[PDB]
């Protein structure tokens, strides 16, 4: 389970973000699961170039 | 194309080793050969020999 | 450093024609004291851009006297003290005394030796004074461009003077002028448009300044010291994640444009190869007649 | 003429290293017959753009012999074009027969015959073929334009490079140039029926991204579209500019390689004959 070396050596490339829908979570707020899904689906492509 | 006659000068170094052996002779013989403890007994000269 | 060329014996009659080209230039490959005629040969119907690019990776050399056995050449690049030598002018118009010659492919209608006995062809590049050549290239390219957009196909002003006489600039369909020059006009017009687009993309508000008081002021300020009107180049918008099918990084495009423009500028000649220093002769050599020259 | 470079007293630890620099080039400032070593010397590596801008202001000189007192040189081009000499290559790419060579400042540094006794260091420029020196200059100047194995710029001279570039580009815009600018779609449509026509256009072409996004109207007839014609003038101007765009950012090719007998391609670190231009 030795990843600290792997990560500490792999981050030499500055950055690149292909997509973000696959590695991001979020804490919802109240008033959920009827219009909340609507607020989600409206910008679903906004996460996937 | 044509080629010219090429030369080359090179030198090479030596390698240096050693050798050794062991010849430890006793103390009684050391004494008796020198005769420092040789007493004029007909039995001592035999030990010298 | 004079090279000779083995000559695979052809025939009578044709060898006279080979003797007539005792003054032109030929592009060798490497400086060896021997070479076969099969080596210095080019399909006389060829692409002008590629030939003009290849003229750099070779050496110029002029054909001195020829014999049924061999023919002698003298390279121009390397040399000692720049000795004199004779040259047969073969451009479309004459060249005066005291100027510089340049080597361009047969841009207009072509002439090429067809040595039917040996089954090979030869191209002998034109010999033009510097400025007249730099303008003739633009002439042919601009005519092709005007034709491209299907506009008014003629304007009666595709003519070039040289020492009085008017030259006609033969019609652009004779040998393959509609095919062996397409490459050049495409590769030039495209780069010009790309440079313009890149500039306008870096400075979006250039063509919305004062018609006579803003643009001139911007140019004069840019030519002068570091004011630069701030970042006269506004910060371009941020690009896409380089996998989106519509990514456009302007600066890499500028990089590619710089590279391609430099390369195209170098593969155009316009760097003199010789200079006419005629002496004891008629001061103006007409086409087809030899002319004393000293290499530069 | 033979430039004579005098030497101070040197330790045998570095004289023998200087002996190995028999085919590299140095940059004097004035062409007197004599000159001390201390004069011809550049500081340690920094700002490859500034250095490349400095090579234009001085004429080169290659050295031939290194004696315990004296070190000769040869002013490269001041009046000659056929003084066949030899200079060793120190650039990564191996230069082949036929093509010219251009001097370029070194990258990453690390090429400094640091002489301790004399308390100075030299940085001999590397030698690259033209085709790749152009591309390197392109990359560096573009990177300088980005800031409004790789060292960062300095923001004090990068602006000068940007200024030169933007001037050489601005003066391409002519009332004839717009006429050419009008046929971008007529060019793209031509780059479809044939193969070569499409081949000449690049991939990130920075123009195909435009011809498929913006329509432009017929051009306004310029003043006196009967007497003169503008496309010709704009094209002549563009030829005149592009013929001298490469050198104005980098350096003119200084010599072309000619070899009479040896193998054509010469590898890095090996001397090869040459003639200057």
């Amino acid at each position: 389970l030795d990843v600290d070396a792997t990560l500490a050596a792999l981050r030499q490339e500055p950055a690149e973000v292909q997509c973000a829908f696959g590695a991001y979570v979020a804490d919802a707020r109240p008033d959920a699961l009827v219009g909340l899904m609507q607020r989600f689906l409206e910008e679903w492509p906004g996460m996937m170039p | 194309p044509a080629d010219q006659p090429v030369h080359n000068y090179m030198i090479k170094r030596l390698d240096r080793r050693s050798l050794n052996a062991a010849f430890s002779i006793a103390v009684e013989a050391l004494g008796l050969i020198s005769g420092e403890n040789l007493d004029g007994t007909h039995i001592s000269s035999a030990m010298r020999l | 450093m004079e090279v000779d060329i083995a000559l695979p014996t052809l025939s009578p009659g044709d060898l006279s024609a080979l003797q007539r080209c005792e003054g032109r230039v030929v592009f060798l490959e490497t400086l060896r004291r021997h070479a076969t005629l099969r080596e210095v040969a080019l399909p006389c119907g060829g692409d002008v851009l590629a030939a003009m690019a290849a003229y750099r990776r070779r050496f110029a050399a002029v054909i001195t006297r020829v014999t049924p056995h061999r023919m002698l050449a003298t390279p121009l690049g390397v040399g000692g003290r720049g000795q004199s030598l004779v040259l047969q002018n073969t451009g479309p118009f004459d060249l005066t005394n005291g100027d510089h010659v340049c080597l361009v492919p047969p841009l207009l209608g072509d002439e090429c030796l067809r040595l039917t006995s040996a089954n090979l062809e030869l191209r002998f590049p034109m010999t033009l004074p510097l400025a007249q050549a730099r303008e003739l290239t633009a002439r042919v390219v601009a005519r092709a461009a005007e034709t491209l957009r299907g506009g008014a196909p003629a304007r009666g002003a595709d003519v070039v003077f040289s020492n009085g006489r008017r030259y006609q600039l033969p019609p652009p369909h004779r040998d393959n002028a509609e095919a062996a020059t397409r490459s050049l006009v495409l590769n030039m017009i495209f780069l010009l448009n790309e440079g313009a687009v890149i500039l306008l993309s870096l400075i979006p508000n250039l063509l919305t300044l004062g018609a006579q008081d803003g643009y001139a002021n911007a140019v004069i300020q840019l030519g002068s010291a570091t004011r630069e009107l701030g970042q006269l180049v506004r910060q371009p918008p941020p690009p896409l994640p380089q996998d989106h099918a519509r990514r456009f990084c302007v600066f890499e495009a500028l990089e590619a444009w710089i590279a391609s423009a430099s390369r195209l500028g170098d593969t155009l000649g316009t760097r003199p190869v010789a200079r006419v220093c005629i002496f004891d002769g008629p001061p103006t050599v007409p086409p087809g007649e030899k002319a004393a020259v000293v290499e530069v």
